RNA sequence: GAAGACAUUGUCAGGUGGGGAGUUUGGCUGGGGCGGCACAUCUGUUAAACGAUAACGCAGAUGUCCUAAGGGGGGCUCAUG
RNA sequence: AAAUAUGUAAGAAGUCCUUGUUACUUAAUUGAACGUGGACAUUUGAAUGAAGAGCUUUUAGUGGGCCAUUUUUGGUAAGC
RNA sequence: CACGGACCAAGGAGUCUAACGUCUAUGCGAGUGUUUGGGUGUAAAACCCAUACGCGUAAUGAAAGUGAACGUAGGUUGGGGCCUCGCAAGAGGUGCACAAUCGACCGAUCCUGAUGUCUUCGGAUGGAUUUGAGUAAGAGCAUAGCUGUUGGGACCCGAAAG
RNA sequence: UUGACCUCAAAUCAGGUAGGAGUACCCGCUGAACUUAAGCAUAUCAAUAAGCGGAGGAAAAGAAACCAACCGGGAUUGCCUUAGUAACGGCGAGUGAAGCGGCAAAAGCUCAAAUUUGAAAUCUGGUACCUUCGGUGCCCGAGUUGUAAUUUGGAGAGGGCAACUUUGGGGCCGUUCCUUGUCUAUGUUCCUUGGAACAGGACGUCAUAGAGGGUGAGAAUCCCGUGUGGCGAGGAGUGCGGUUCUUUGUAAAGUGCCUUCGAAGAGUCGAGUUGUUUGGGAAUGCAGCUCUAAGUGGGUGGUAAAUUCCAUCUAAAGCUAA
């Protein structure tokens, strides 16, 4: 970044030598791990998919992906929620129907 | 109820205040009895001087960031800096702050200097029984004070450039303004098609 | 002293002076800022002018820390000089020995322009200062060293 | 035995809800009430030749109407006999 | 078309002379306004009076009024 | 021919506080404010003190933001005092405070829109029966008092009620 | 059919523990109206009084699902200030915090989630003995649906290399602390008044003691105490401070470097809505119902929203003096 050094501006403040902080592991709590990575994995085909995801996937199939997510946000809270979640099923869809 | 040229007074007295009053009487009382519970803590902390060796820091926002402030710990990265460990540090009186980073070399010599100042000034007893008499120092903050870094010199040579300082202000503050909207022109530019 | 009070002095005189025809009666315009549209509104405009309603756009959870901007036109200035260092400085006024005057480290972030100041060379690094503040010291033969 | 994914219970939503709760239920005023408006107003008078001046004094008007019934110019002269 | 009431004026912040400014005004330094310099003393521009004149702050009480003379409205009139 | 008052004694009613305006006293004076706290002590006293922080020293905008000398910090009338001449009467110089007044300056607003420019930024200079709680060789800070204010049980006693 | 196991039982079973009180302060819940608004319904009064549940000597809080936007800061708490301000409010009456700063005080941490697996290493009880706030032995039982060791995000773990540093636990007597006990100067001289001397007057006294109280009136000096310390008693307590008993330990820990890893709490988070409260304002928190996630994700960034970023912390689990 390096402060431009002066009052205001893109860059407002004293520019004095950066020193690359330390590289807590707590910034890296969404660990993903080959262990969970694989436990996820069985959980998931053990399971099955939950009830109101099988209208969600199908939802797609039929009207389109778009009109899912309305659906999707309309059932867990935030958009990103959705997005991630419908980006998910299509990697349901990927797996199963294809190869 | 209003009356005369007076100004309007907001005083919060309408609820039964007369029962949450606390009229300090015991101002007097508390400053004796703090200074004795700490002069007796002294008596028991032994050799030690009751406070621990607090950090040097730059205190926040467009304010105080000009002033450096007594922090509070020492970085993990400054102790194995200083080459004692912190597991160790806090049981020599080196008030150690696993949260708090470093992204300022002059803020970090500034500590390593006052940890090797330190290093050489403990007077630590081995866990024997031979207890070398060092009297005991009261402060170890009044100890190794704290200085607001130099900054410049008092004098100095006059280097004129023709920038005037309040255009160079004025830019920026533009340049910062419609950095957006001439972001975005040219990114409806390069959409040539 | 309750012993020069006025009180004292109507001690005798029946109406403790607050009259016997209008009385003391607890509170007889309502209490505190009461009836301010109605009654009591000719003691609102004249006095209090443009005291009821809203007017600016509000600043949901603003920081005084971020508005800290201690001004200091040069009028002054010089008195960021110590006393002994202004006698020399201001006399051998030349380049090379110019004052670096920090405002900041002082306490104050911007520098206006009033009371000009000795036709002398002067170094005043602040965080920002006025168009006339800077024109007054580059006549003086001198800088305006930005800082933060 | 009857009953059966309906009742029920829980949550929101519409209806009902003086059974109940809280409260309000102008002023002036020859007592109050009714009537009125003297309550924001305007013409003349009362008003006593400056101004000001009251009564539920007297005689009336207003909450509108006007793209001309506004602005400018030209020509003209009205009611009545 | 009175009487009683009522505004103003009765000077130096003036009047007279002179001639300076202007982005106003005029056909025109014509004129307006405002000055330079100049002339003019209390018989300096009526009477009378003046326990000073001018000025700011702040604050109490009061915001039921009533009677008389004369004017005057209602009202038979009323200590209305 | 309104009400309280049979008589005497002792109780008995404009208080305290937070914040304020005026005025005055005092310290200091572009500073002021030691008493949160720390140092100290004969110890709730007294005395000593760092840093902050408060108010002030700059206003103005809704805000982004901008921010106070054409000149001896201006012209004019008036000014106490002081000064020069004069026995005096006065005449002229100087005129602080303050008053009126014409200006200049800083922000607001409405206009002007220069050299330049990431061609839309920039915003010089110049205007306005426009505006401001402004500048114009600072006066504030604190403490105490009278008086007044507000919130308070709030001068003392008193409802029917909730 | 005999013994399990799971669950449920069962007792005047072995041992425990709970209630009630107090309730200044603390922790929640519950919850008003008088009152202010000159009326009154929003609001206010007040997230108060009353009601109810629960603790301690403090409670709670407490090590970041924070503040921030800085050159960053760095648990909490309290104080000065922020500020009667930002903000909320029939934008009426009114209400109204936060970050920064200074200071007081400082204290740091621990579990789940890992093949101990060449070895449950773990603990309650029972009983004997004992050197007992327990130990040891043995026997039950708990327990593999998980007790020990290990690691808690600051990290840290496995394998590998290479060396170095560091000890632990009991007595006894000083001290530290709590309660304490006793000893510790100085006239009862003279005259006067008086019922009485402690009053007046004269002469002295000790004074680290002229605080106070008592005694037949104002008593330092009579009495007790007061002052200065002295010296004993009984506990607490190993804070420290010397000595003495044990070397506990192919015991554990920390440190360097290489590499592969590094699990991190869900009917929760968050959203919708309802009520509610807050200064919080397209919603501060809390709660009810409904939907109900993820893993370089999640929360946060005080104007809802989409897109693109950054900063910043690591929830949904726990302990802790001042």
């Amino acid at each position: 970044t390096v402060k431009t050094g002066i009052a205001i501006g893109l860059n407002k403040g004293k520019k004095v030598t950066s020193m690359t902080p330390a590289p807590k592991i707590s910034y890296k709590k969404g660990a993903a791990s080959n262990r969970t990575k694989f436990v996820r994995s069985l959980v998931r085909e053990i399971a099955g998919l939950s009830p109101y995801e099988r209208r969600l996937i199908d939802l797609i199939r039929n009207s389109g992906e778009k009109r899912a997510r309305k659906v999707a946000k309309k059932r867990l809270g935030s958009f990103t929620r959705a997005k991630a979640k419908v980006e998910e099923m299509n990697n349901i869809i990927a797996a199963s129907r294809r190869h | 109820a209003i009356s005369k040229n007076l100004p309007i007074l907001k005083n919060h007295f309408r609820k039964h205040w007369q029962e949450r009053v606390k009229v300090h009487f015991d101002q007097a009382g508390k400053k004796v009895s703090r200074r004795n519970a700490r002069a007796t803590r002294a008596a028991k902390i032994a050799p030690r001087p009751l406070d621990l060796l607090r950090p040097v820091v730059r205190a926040p926002t467009v304010k105080y960031n000009r002033k450096v402030r007594a922090g509070r710990g020492f970085t993990l990265a400054e102790v194995k800096a200083a080459g004692l460990t912190a597991a160790y540090a806090r049981t020599i009186g080196i008030a150690v702050d696993h949260r708090r980073q470093n992204r300022n070399q002059e803020i970090f010599d500034a500590n390593v200097q006052r940890l090797k100042e330190y290093q050489s000034k403990i007077i630590v007893f081995p866990r024997n029984g031979k207890a070398p008499e060092a009297e005991q120092v009261l402060s170890a903050a009044a100890t190794f004070p704290i200085a607001q870094p130099a900054t410049d010199v008092e004098a100095r040579a006059v280097q004129d450039n023709g920038e005037s300082a309040f255009r160079t202000l004025r830019l920026a503050r533009s340049e910062k303004k419609f950095r957006g909207i001439r972001e975005k022109r040219a990114r409806e530019k390069a959409e040539a098609e | 002293p309750s012993r020069f009070t006025k009180t004292r002095k109507h001690r005798g005189h029946v109406s403790a002076g607050k009259g016997r025809i209008g009385k003391h009666r607890k509170h007889p315009g309502g209490r505190g800022m009461a009836g301010g549209q109605h009654h009591h509104r000719i003691n609102m405009d004249k006095y209090h002018p443009g005291y009821f309603g809203k007017v600016g756009m509000r600043y949901f959870h603003k920081q005084q820390a971020h508005f800290w901007k201690p001004v200091l036109n040069l009028d002054k200035l010089w008195t960021l000089i110590p006393e002994d260092k202004r006698d020399q400085y201001l006399k051998s006024a030349s380049k090379e020995t110019a004052p670096v005057i920090d405002t900041l480290a002082a306490g104050y972030g911007k520098i206006l322009g009033k009371g000009r100041i000795p036709n002398v060379p002067v170094i005043v690094k602040a965080r920002f200062v006025s168009k006339l503040a800077e024109e007054k010291i580059r006549a003086a033969g001198g800088v305006v060293e930005l800082i933060a």
